[PDB]
């Protein structure tokens, strides 16, 4: 009930000191589907309170980790000490096709590897030496990007000049990116720093080139990172509907695809938070319109295929119907097999920006109810979009601390919890089935129709696995 | 399309013809990919000797490092103490990364907190975050002790940890009496091992420095054991078991084993076990302090020898037959307790396993990498097994250590083709396995990719990866293994002989081609 | 030709061109081999459903059995006793085979003797061989006890063991007092498990039958544990460790663990450890007798229930989470001792490993074979893991046992595609893996060949063999593993999840083909 | 010394009861190289004393295990209870090339699998049913053989009739073989039973067939079982010398090769004990001469190649010299690398019939001295051949008991011991390097020049392996 959820939020906040408690209450809200504006309900994207165990990453993770890293052709140098590159290597499954170390470099870790000499003297000379070295060793790379670690902003290193000078020397595009971890308050500013970086150094290269032939049906998937091959499953559906996909941002992406993006007629934006900055820019500079779409679950996909097709002519609209017709028996077969298995089961979700709101339809497509949801670093426009999707009196949390999350879960008692890797081991111990939302627990893809069968199957094996019955010892 | 009866995951779903056609169209249409012949020409080029020279010529670019930063080392050590919460002063993204790197390797929850310093915190300093952070963390997680380490942003701006922590107490944010050991841990200097060494000397120094007069050496009749940075539970367990078997009293400083291994019984335990504060305070009263991994325990050796006046014995990490014998004899001399019949039987068994598996193991060529103590221990053991370690690489190693290892290799007729490399990454190693080929590679999960590259050149050129080391992310529960002691030696011996036999079987499994050698009994 | 720097063994020596040319010439010139097309046509035929039917229709021919004879079972059991020499009455070729089969699996010496009955001994009887044999063996090997079993030649001619042994003592060949338990062990009847059961009831009966009046049940307050035929050392070790952990007093009857595991310390020990004669004599004084593998311990259950009046509890072999909980709770009820905190922690950890590895394990299909208790135990555990065991085969099993397993399968939604086959050999199983394909095969080294055949049909049709069971001859020291208890469950869980992950890596290792799914973190 | 060895033998025999002690002394001798006749020195091939742990196998092992099992095309049924076939399956490495289970069946275990119904009623009806079954399931097999286990002789089963009747029905050769374990006193009578079986049922089939074209250079390797590919390495040398090898007995053999054997000009006999019976028969029936040859070590091989070539014309003799010239630098290279390593090391060998005497030259080629040697089941003619090869005052034992062997080794103290699997684990424990002579410790081949490199390398790794230094604990 609303009074009960409100009491639960108040009850939990009692443990925190006053500055932290006062700030946190602004981040916890009982959801009202009716409210138009998020700010009345919840406040978000504010610096995290220290010592409370926030799940948030840094700006480097948002820029190097999510937008830039997935491009296959280019090489990304983590600039600074050895650790950031190391922890983040091959961490995220932005799937790609290529010959690694020869033409594609995604799983590879490239670093300046700062030592103290570099911190005292500075890293520019080294970055230039590293750029020259990168070039002799890996001759087929199509670009280079420098992702700034925290020490770069602090020691006064100018990477723009090195990037500009070397790029000119090598006739190669080098993108300096200032995603220092201290900048911003979450993985979020890094998306913006990364998006802006893409726009200043790589978007306008084929500004005057008219050689590529473009059909009126050309479209670019923006903000789909192909985790587990999500983009590929999403991509085949758009192609079957008759649209041509020129570019993917940035999963399994190539710099050539990105440079060819402005040529496209429409931009389909899957992840609003990460790449909306670039989408708005493209609409202002090139006039290309952008529409948010959802491919999780058969209902959102059908609704999404239908909306995208309307923006096009009747042949496309007709093709859209054939495809929905084609995969209808496949998806309903999945629903028939797994809905009886997952029906009425309550779900709690914590993820960073796009997914807490987005996977709701799929869960509901399986008869699961999402009791509560939250975001690691989402803005209020994200929250505006969220409440309509969330049911009434359901719990909403922004930048939930670890302590708050355990307490909410103990009270609420959800059947299944979808969250990241740090959160997962605590819950399994608690006996609550856990599915990792970020990595799709090494499964996927979860996008599209093909993705939905994997998703239903995954929720069902984890939720109903025999291991949950076995936790209390028989001898009391 | 998906048959509901047998659903396909990414693999082999993308192997379907509709998807294959789509990807090719995508590649041909928008990727502007280099021709396959060019990609092939370039790939064959990297496998060569000529490329290895340009690759080994690098002075500024590191590709695929075999080392991690200091705070990782600091957080793990802080985890060793009872009801202790690791706390890292500096930016938050580092903490998320440490928890995740640890979570994946241990498949267990890892508790860590940050004071969350921002851009604004960069100009002013880390003072507010430290007071609020210490106050918030204590109120929320109830840790008995909070151990501070720092992220590079903090190190570069220069926040004073000691001054910040004292002012926090002075201003009243946290009690005066609440333990708050702190260690500066610059990511640019060293590795996670050095990070581990700093956190430990700091914890040891905080508890024992002010009071030393009351302390008298050998008064408590226990031997302090300092594990160092360790990611195998079996190792903490084995050291304790043998000392226990021997009857020797001991104090394991920084024992993270209970917490990294708590049971799923329906209740989440943030804190489990750990080294007690009193154990740490009463430490100088031990007869002696033994350091398990001496190479990264240098700062702690200086504090223990100088302040506690313990004469730390020079002993190599207890790996292999000889080093284990040495560790036990030494404990026997310090404890005054004899080596029991039970332990001598175990050594007997290790030798019996060695005599039993010697023909398959003999002459095998290995390329291996890791932290310096572990690598050093493994190299010693392989030589004891008569195997040939061709390429030895320690990224975070040094000149003294390299000198120590060459000495070990010189002592054995086996270490003839062996070469030690330091400061060289996995990219360097990839080149080495291609130019001079080892039978096998012993290392962490990062080598899965080197193996992939070799198989690409050809079947015959592939070097299978054998996983011993840290981090291991593609296999489950290997962190429950033991590398120390006789038991550790037995586990390592079984994995190596079986890795070798497993490979022979794969090679002789072809029907009427190589199956003549696909023997039932080996 | 051989380069002295790198000498080549059979493989890949015969891979050389001169040899390849020679073999072909030999094949074309004198072998009169069927064309390769015909061989191919026939091979594809055996992979089919039509062939499976003809193959499953066999009533007289056994191909590749999964069972061995009785005396093997008898010699292993005799080895469990202190200073005891197994002695087999009958022909000698059998003893050579038992020692070799045991030597290869345990990679340890196996001591066994034969009275060496000949053709002439066949007409007269086994009386001389038994007197001389008993006299010679005792003088030469100094065994405290000699336990007699018999070879089929002896069983068919019908030598009376009891009469022969008594006349040997009566005539003065060996002392009257010297222990000589004997058990008839017909190779045509049963298997090695039955052979093990017979030897044991005989040893138990010889020591305890004459004196029962003095014995009173529960007087000694220890619980008798009868292992059954067991080839994993960790099993003997784990059962003892847990009882020890719980504080329960116990007597393990027939413990062959010290002898099968003696150290190479320069001296050869023919006899090590073993169950004492006094332990055997004072056995009826136990509170109760628990049989670890009940399916092959039926004769012993009859002697223990009838003669000693112990009410043997009905418990399944302690494999898996549920069965081990049941064994411990039962020991707790008989002992009166509580299950300690330490053991409950271990169970928690097993569950944590289960929750941690469930996604990879779920839905996996397995074809497995072995002795009935072990197979039964494994089937129960896989279902607890949510894996799907498709084909279950026990060669030496029976109708009651099959009924028991089907019930187990019926209890779990997971046992739906599962089918139990008894009296069917590995040739039958080969057909089953080809017609209905399991992801994996769990079995002994004999399955190396089934795997080879599947790979022959295709890469995609290959079923990798995971070895758990007996005999294992192509891998080293696996006999040191544990399958019983939580520890055994943990070992089994790690091997299965890692076997599955190892396979996924192989399948996704192709460059720019399947490497998209060749993930660093799994 | 001679007095010391003689004392050692007397000293050991003291433990045994009198009938056993009296009999055993006849089997232990101090070698005199001078003696022409073995019987003066030692007695052999007598029933083993019970309870003394003799290493001898049964007649089934000699017939099924050694002569018959290696033929690739034919199927061998172990007739009787399940154990004999099972213990012996894939135990011995008689290497062969074929598609197993389809056209070649060596590693496969085929059994009648007697149960009590069979022991009471008898197994003839079953054997016939098994023969019919064997035929439908494995259509490409070229023959069938029935190896009698111990119960066959005892229960009165007539396998000759079933073999004769089915063979006639299937127009297939079925060879009944009576290698019952109780018959004979060692693996030896089995060879004879097997040899005689081959001669009555398979040798004379192409008695009247003259279609196969035969050169004067045709030869058959008799008694080489290709353990580890020994025959193949031996075969390539004869082929290079210019001789044509029609047949191999019986390693990697085929029934077609055996039937074509009598067509050959000369029979080279490697193993005298196992197949001398067939060789003599061939000389009496077909007039084909047989010569014993040794391929272990460069000296025996050169001496052997030379002798075989003399029996032929000058072209062959000339070719023999080219080959010795060709492999001379290869073998001497091996000698140069490994002799300094193995020089002066004393060796003790126990093996069954051909090898104790035969591998002596190879060990000496490496500078190793064989202090003592013995035989599991060798006849006296075998012993006549042995003393010339053995040095003076060296220990000789026939059917050595386990106890005798350990005591002899403790006193003599050889550096390395070559013996079988049962003997190996005891010795390693004792700290003495052990090499298995029967299976070549899963290595080989040890025959020929190519085989010699493997052999020198194998003695060197085991003898000088670092593990032997490590046995006594440092703490005394
Ligand atoms: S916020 Fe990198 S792990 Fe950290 S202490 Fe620095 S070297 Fe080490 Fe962000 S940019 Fe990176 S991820 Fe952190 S580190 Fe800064
Ligand atoms: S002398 Fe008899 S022929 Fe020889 S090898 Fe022995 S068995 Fe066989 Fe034995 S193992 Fe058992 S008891 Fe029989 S059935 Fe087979
Ligand atoms: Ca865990
Ligand atoms: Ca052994």
């Amino acid at each position: 009930s609303r009074e009960e959820v409100e009491s639960l939020i108040q009850e939990v906040l009692e443990v925190y000191p006053e500055k932290a408690r006062k700030d946190r209450n602004k981040h916890l809200a009982v959801n009202d589907p009716a409210v138009t504006q998020s700010k009345k309900c919840i406040i978000s994207n504010k610096k995290s309170q220290p010592g409370l165990m926030t799940i948030r990453g840094c700006a480097y993770a948002g820029s190097k980790g999510v937008v830039w890293g997935p491009i296959k052709d280019m090489i990304h140098i983590s600039h600074g000490p050895v650790g950031c590159g190391q922890y983040s290597r091959a961490g995220r499954r932005n799937y790609y096709i290529g010959t690694t170390g020869v033409n594609a470099f995604v799983t590879m870790n490239f670093t300046s590897d700062f030592q103290e000499k570099d911190i005292v003297f500075g890293g520019d000379k080294k970055l230039a030496k590293l750029i020259d070295e990168v070039e002799t060793l890996f001759p087929l790379n199509k670009g280079i990007s420098v992702q700034s670690e925290c020490p770069i902003g602090l020691i006064g290193d100018d990477i723009e000049s090195v990037s500009k000078v070397k790029g000119a020397e090598l006739s190669k595009t080098i993108v300096p990116v200032r995603c220092e971890g201290f900048r911003g308050v979450s993985q979020s500013l890094g998306h913006h720093i990364a998006n802006d970086a893409v726009r200043d150094w790589v978007l306008g290269k084929r500004d005057e080139d008219t050689t590529f032939a473009s059909t009126p049906y050309d479209v670019a998937i923006i903000g789909d990172y192909n985790i587990g091959g999500d983009a590929w499953s999403s991509r085949i559906l758009l192609e079957e509907m008759g649209l041509r996909c020129v570019a993917q941002w940035s999963g399994d992406g190539s710099i050539s695809e990105i440079e060819l993006t402005p040529k496209v007629k429409l931009n389909l934006v899957h992840c609003y938070r990460s790449m909306n900055y670039i989408s708005r820019h493209m609409e202002e500079k090139y006039g290309i319109p952008w529409m948010e779409y959802n491919f999780f679950g058969p209902t959102k996909t059908i609704e999404s295929l239908r909306a995208i097709a309307a923006k096009f002519d009747e042949s496309i609209q007709k093709k859209c119907e054939e495809v929905i017709a084609k995969y209808k028996p496949e998806w309903e077969a999945v629903v028939a097999k797994y809905r009886p298995r997952l029906e009425g089961k309550r779900v709690m979700l914590y993820i960073g920006g796009l997914r807490p709101r987005h996977v709701i339809g799929a869960y509901e497509d399986l008869g699961m109810e999402v009791v509560g949801t939250g975001y690691e670093f989402a803005h209020n426009d994200d929250y505006d979009r969220t409440m309509k999707e969330m049911g009434d009196s359901t719990l909403l949390y922004d930048d939930v601390t670890g302590y708050e999350f355990e307490e909410f879960v103990k009270r609420i008692k959800p059947d299944l919890i979808g969250s990241g890797i740090k959160e997962k081991f605590i819950f399994q111990k608690m006996g609550i089935p856990f599915r990792e939302m970020h990595s799709w627990d090494y499964s996927g893809p979860y996008h599209g129709f093909d993705g939905f069968a994997i998703f239903a199957r995954d929720m069902d094996m984890t939720l109903n696995n025999p291991c949950w019955k076995k936790l209390q010892a028989p001898w009391e | 399309s998906q048959q509901v009866d047998k659903i396909k995951a990414s693999y082999p779903l993308f192997l379907d013809q509709d998807y294959k056609d789509m990807l090719a169209k995508k590649r041909d249409g928008f990727e502007e990919k280099y021709p396959q012949d060019k990609i092939d020409e370039v790939f064959q080029w990297t496998t060569t000797k000529e490329y290895q020279e340009l690759n080994f010529q690098r002075e500024a670019l590191t590709v695929n490092p075999a080392k991690a930063c200091q705070p990782l080392g600091a957080v793990l050590c802080a985890l060793g103490f009872e009801k202790t919460m690791p706390y890292v002063h500096g930016s938050q993204g580092c903490v998320a990364y440490f928890r995740s790197y640890f979570n994946r390797h241990f498949r267990e929850p890892v508790s860590c907190v940050s004071d969350s310093m921002t851009e604004d915190a960069a100009v002013f300093g880390g003072q507010q975050n430290m007071k609020d952070g210490l106050q918030n963390c204590k109120a929320t997680y109830k840790p008995d002790m909070i151990a501070v380490s720092t992220t590079c942003m903090a190190e570069v701006i220069g926040d004073d940890l000691n001054a910040f922590i004292n002012n926090s107490k002075k201003e009243g944010f946290i009690p005066d009496e609440f333990p708050v050991p702190f260690a500066h841990t610059p990511s640019f200097v060293g590795s996670h091992v050095t990070g581990w060494d700093n956190m430990f000397e700091g914890i040891a120094r905080y508890f024992t420095l002010k009071s030393m007069d009351d302390k008298v050496v050998g008064s408590n009749k226990k031997i302090n054991i300092v594990p160092g940075f360790e990611t195998y539970l079996g190792n903490f367990r084995v050291i304790k078991r043998m000392l226990s078997e021997m009857g020797v009293g001991y104090s394991l400083l920084s024992d993270p084993e209970e917490v990294l291994d708590t049971p799923a019984d329906g209740q989440f335990r943030m804190y489990a076990g750990g080294t007690t504060q009193e154990e740490m305070k009463d430490a100088p009263n031990a007869l002696n302090t033994v350091l398990l991994q001496p190479w990264h325990l240098e700062k702690t050796k200086k504090f223990v020898e100088g302040t506690w006046k313990h004469e730390v014995p020079k002993l190599n990490i207890p790996m292999g037959l000889d080093w284990t014998d040495e560790f036990l004899m030494k404990v026997s001399e310090i404890s005054g307790q004899p080596i029991p019949a039970s332990l001598t039987k175990e050594r007997g068994r290790l030798v019996d396993m060695m005599t039993d598996s010697h023909t398959w193991l003999h002459g095998k060529r290995f390329a291996l990498w890791g932290d310096p103590d572990f690598v050093m221990g493994l190299v010693k053991f392989l030589l004891e097994l008569g195997c040939e370690p061709v390429h030895i690489l320690c990224h975070n190693g040094n000149k003294r250590w390299k000198k120590a290892v060459d000495a070990i290799l010189a002592a054995s007729p086996y270490g003839k083709n062996a070469t030690v490399y330091i400061g060289k990454d996995l990219w360097h190693l990839r080149s080495l396995v291609f130019t001079d080929k080892p039978d096998f590679m012993i290392g962490n999960s990062y080598g899965k990719f080197i193996q992939r590259d070799t198989l690409h050149k050809g079947k015959e050129f592939e070097v299978p990866l054998i996983r011993i080391g840290f981090p291991i992310f593609d296999r489950h529960h290997l962190h429950r293994s033991t590398t120390l002691g006789y038991e550790g030696a037995m586990q390592i011996l079984t994995t190596l002989v079986n890795s070798i036999l497993e490979r022979l079987d794969e090679e002789t499994r072809g029907m009427q081609a190589t199956d003549y050698n696909h023997d039932l009994v080996r």
